[PDB]
């Protein structure tokens, strides 16, 4: 939100800078649960977190592709059994 | 402009064939239209 | 006298030069230093450093005071923060002009008055036709867009230093309605927040139409709404 709330001004390039690196390891939690599928987080910053196979959990950044990430994990960790 | 949706396209395309993999796997090998 | 002066213009008060609001800067007058002769140098040189506390005084209250955050144009708000930006830039020869003297006076310490007059002759119309112009903007609460048409008419003057500078900070202005229009024409995304850049899937957007900018009229903005309509719907 602090993005959207300044960008026309001399501070537009610092916090997009700032931000860029604020998502850096978030992008390899995600780099996991595309290709296989296995739980990465001991920090709480990650919301696709631990029956018929819906029994994990799943909860502003854009949540609009997080839901498509915790089903697109879970295929190919279907595949492994 | 803000926007995080220019990753999404490279990601998209293999959202999709997980999806068509996914509903394939029933089908043709667990045969569920059979049951 | 020397340095004394330059420190008071700056826009840090001196214990000679004392600052007020309801008088400015005011020279002491009870020292049986000072006569009517140069009194008078000393109050035409002092009205543009009275405008300049009040230049950098609201400058400084308006820019990096919140992130931004609700916030009215008034008060807060992307413009008016956007207007002390441009204020700031405009008021950098005056910066330099005082640097410069302090250097001329270590060269030769026994320059007049009379110099330091002559070389602020031509700061000495520009602040005061510079000063009511903002001066109408703080006291009324001009919100949204009709700030920069009310700097807009007084840069309409008979004074060519005046009409740059204030076509400047309108450019400045001018720069973050752009920035928020550069999205939401091709995209649909605002980027701007509690102010007006006027314009507001099959509906959703209504152009504001009483706050619209006189020199942009009605029939171009439609085409704006237009625009920005359909790259939502589709």
């Amino acid at each position: 939100q602090e993005a959207l709330h300044n960008c026309s001004n001399e501070h537009y390039p610092v916090l997009l800078s700032l931000l860029k690196t604020s998502c850096e390891p978030y992008t390899r939690f995600i780099h996991d649960w595309v290709y296989s599928g296995v739980f990465r987080d001991a920090y709480g910053e990650f919301m696709i977190q631990v029956k018929l196979y819906w029994t994990h959990g799943y909860v502003v950044f854009l949540k609009h592709i997080a839901h498509d990430i915790y089903v697109c994990g879970k295929t190919i960790n279907l595949l492994k059994l | 402009v803000l926007m995080k949706r220019s990753i999404t396209a490279p990601l998209a395309a293999h959202i999709s064939l997980v999806n068509k993999a996914a509903v394939d796997y029933f089908f043709v090998e667990l045969h569920l239209e059979a049951h | 006298m020397i340095h004394e002066l330059l420190l008071a213009l700056s826009g840090y008060p001196g214990s000679i030069f004392t600052w007020n609001k309801r008088s400015g800067l005011q020279v002491s007058q009870d020292f049986p230093f000072l006569h009517p002769s140069e009194t008078s140098v000393l109050n035409r040189l002092c009205r543009l450093g009275t405008d300049y506390i009040r230049f950098t005084e609201f400058i400084e209250q308006y820019t990096g005071h919140v992130q931004q955050q609700q916030g009215q144009g008034g008060l807060h708000g992307i413009y008016l923060r956007a207007f002390c930006t441009g204020l700031d830039s405009v008021l950098q020869p005056y910066r330099q002009a005082l640097l410069d003297l302090e250097q001329e006076f270590l060269g030769d310490p026994h320059l007049s008055i009379s110099h330091v007059n002559y070389f602020l002759d031509q700061f000495q119309l520009l602040f005061p036709s510079v000063m009511v112009v903002v001066e109408q903007i703080k006291s009324q609460k001009i919100h949204g867009c009709q700030i920069l048409e009310t700097v807009y008419k007084h840069s309409c003057g008979g004074l060519p230093p005046v009409r740059s500078a204030l076509e400047k900070i309108l450019a400045v202005c001018h720069g973050v309605m752009y920035k928020q229009l550069s999205a939401w024409m091709l995209h649909g995304l605002l980027l701007d927040q509690h102010e007006e850049f006027f314009i507001k899937s099959l509906k959703q957007f209504s152009l504001r139409v009483e706050i619209l900018p006189s020199y942009i009229p009605v029939r171009v903005a439609e085409k704006i709404l237009f625009v920005g309509e359909s790259v939502q719907m589709f």
